[PDB]
C-alpha cells in the first residue's frame, strides 16, 4: 500500500549532524507535505517539519537553525538534516505523510537514533537449549536495537522477543525465545538470525538440545 | 501536555463512557484550526483516528479546548491517545493521555529460566536467564537464591513492559563467574506477584 520507511544512522556523536532519508512508495509524491515527526524515549510526540516537492517547507520554531530537508524527486525520498544534535535528540524518528488538510494518516515504522559519545559494539550470541522453550542470548550490544528472527522469518509462530535490559556496563542484552512441539527437537532446525545494524554486525546461530 | 495540555491518564471500566480533553489557546485550537486525534498502542506508530460512521468513538470542540469520547470502553482501547491542531502551518501535539481500562484480571505470570550456554562458560562467563511473561498488572518482584541463601550481586532486572495484549514482560539476568556457578547444588528464580510466588530452580 502506501508505504515509507526511515534510513539512517543509528548511533551519531554529540555536535555531529543527524541525517535520516525516507523512502516513498505507493503514492503520489506531489499532493502532501512530508512530514518528520519523532518521539523521545518515554516522552510524546514531537512534530519537526515538513517540505513539499515544490520545497514549501516549515519546521518546528525550537529547533530553528538545525533542520535542513531535502526532497528528491527522482528517488521520491527526502531526508531530515538536525546539527549540532547533544542526547536530548536521542529519540524514535517518525516519517510520515500529513495530507495538509486532514492530519497525518500514513507513519513508517520509525527509527530510533542515540546520540552518544560511547562506540558501537555489536553483540555476542549465546544459544540457549531447550513444548520445548529454546532462545538465543544476545549479550552487551550499544546502541538498541537487535532485530532477531528465526529461521530467516520462517518461523514466526511462538516467538517471543523480550525488552532489553541496560546492564551497569553500559551495554544491552535480550533474550528471544520460541516455544516448539517437542517432536520436532531433531527433525527441525532452529537458527536464530541477530542484526545490529549499529555495529553492521550479522550473527546466525543454530540452537541444539 | 506540550503546546496543547491532555491529562496524563485517564482510566474506565468495560462499556463505560470516557473522556479525554485537549485544550490549546486562541493561537491555534482557538483560531479556527481542526483536532486531529492518534491512538499509540505500545511499540507501534500512532494510527490517525477516523470519526466518520464510528460508533464509539466521536469528538467535540468548544473554544480552545475539545474532547475525545470513547462509549463502551474496551479493553483493546487502551492506549497513547494524542490530540493534534495547528497554529498557521506548524502542526502542534497534545503531550498524551495514557488509557487505562479498569477490572481487567489478574494474570500470573509464565517464568522460564535457562542455566549458562558450554558456550559462554568457555568465554570464562555464566548468565541465567530468567524470563517473565504475561502477567497482569504490571508489578513483581524477582529474587535469587543460590541453594538457600538470597544472592544480591549481579542481578539486572528490567522494568515490566506492556506487551500487545495488554499483559507485561520482564526479564532478570544473573552474572556468575563459572566457578559459582559449578559450587552450588541449585539456583533459583523467584517472582513474587500480588503475593504468589512461582519459582524455577537450575541445576549445573
Amino acid at each position: 500500500a502506501v508505504q515509507l520507511e526511515q534510513s539512517g544512522p543509528g548511533l551519531v556523536r554529540p555536535s555531529q549532524t543527524l541525517s535520516l532519508t525516507c523512502t516513498v512508495s505507493g503514492t503520489s509524491f506531489d499532493d502532501y507535505y512530508w512530514t518528520w515527526v519523532r518521539q523521545p524515549p518515554g516522552r510524546g510526540l514531537e512534530w519537526i517539519g515538513y517540505v513539499f516537492y515544490t520545497g514549501t517547507t516549515l519546521l518546528d520554531p525550537s529547533l530553528r537553525g538545525r533542520v535542513t530537508m531535502l526532497v528528491n524527486t527522482s528517488k521520491n525520498q527526502f531526508s531530515l538534516r538536525l546539527s549540532s544534535v547533544t542526547a536530548a535528540d536521542t529519540a524514535v524518528y517518525y516519517c510520515a505523510r500529513n495530507l495538509i488538510a486532514g492530519g497525518i494518516d500514513v507513519w513508517g515504522q520509525g527509527s530510533l537514533v542515540t546520540v552518544s559519545s560511547a562506540s558501537t559494539k555489536g553483540p555476542s550470541v549465546f544459544p540457549l537449549a531447550p513444548t520445548a522453550a529454546l532462545g538465543c542470548l544476545v549479550k552487551d550490544y550499544f546502541p538498541e536495537p537487535v532485530t532477531v528472527s528465526w529461521n530467516s522469518g520462517a518461523l514466526t509462530s511462538g516467538v517471543h522477543t523480550f525488552p532489553a535490559v541496560l546492564q551497569s556496563s553500559g551495554l544491552y542484552s535480550l533474550s528471544s525465545v520460541v516455544t516448539v512441539p517437542s517432536s520436532s527437537l531433531g527433525t527441525q532446525t532452529y537458527i536464530c538470525n541477530v542484526n545490529h545494524k549499529p555495529s553492521n554486525t550479522k550473527v546466525d546461530k543454530k540452537v541444539e538440545p | 501536555a506540550s503546546v496543547l495540555t491532555q491529562p496524563p491518564s485517564v482510566s474506565g471500566a468495560p462499556g463505560q463512557r470516557v473522556t479525554i480533553s485537549c485544550t490549546g489557546s486562541s493561537s491555534n485550537i482557538g483560531a479556527g484550526h481542526n483536532v486531529k486525534w492518534y491512538q499509540q498502542l505500545p511499540g507501534t506508530a500512532p494510527k490517525l483516528l477516523i470519526f466518520h460512521n464510528n460508533a464509539r468513538f466521536s469528538v467535540s470542540k468548544s473554544g480552545t479546548s475539545a474532547t475525545l469520547a470513547i462509549t463502551g470502553l474496551q479493553a483493546e482501547d487502551e492506549a497513547d491517545y494524542y490530540c493534534q491542531s495547528y497554529d498557521r502551518s506548524l502542526r502542534v501535539f497534545g503531550g498524551g493521555t495514557k488509557l487505562t481500562v479498569l477490572r481487567q484480571p489478574k494474570a500470573a505470570p509464565s517464568v522460564t529460566l535457562f542455566p549458562p550456554s558450554s558456550e559462554e562458560l568457555q568465554a570464562n562467563k555464566a548468565t541465567l536467564v530468567c524470563l517473565i511473561s504475561d502477567f497482569y498488572p504490571g508489578a513483581v518482584t524477582v529474587a535469587w537464591k543460590a541453594d538457600s541463601s538470597p544472592v544480591k550481586a549481579g542481578v539486572e532486572t528490567t522494568t515490566p513492559s506492556k506487551q500487545s495484549n495488554n499483559k507485561y514482560a520482564a526479564s532478570s539476568y544473573l552474572s556468575l563467574t563459572p566457578e559459582q556457578w559449578k559450587s552450588h547444588k541449585s539456583y533459583s528464580c523467584q517472582v513474587t506477584h500480588e503475593g504468589s510466588t512461582v519459582e524455577k530452580t537450575v541445576a549445573p
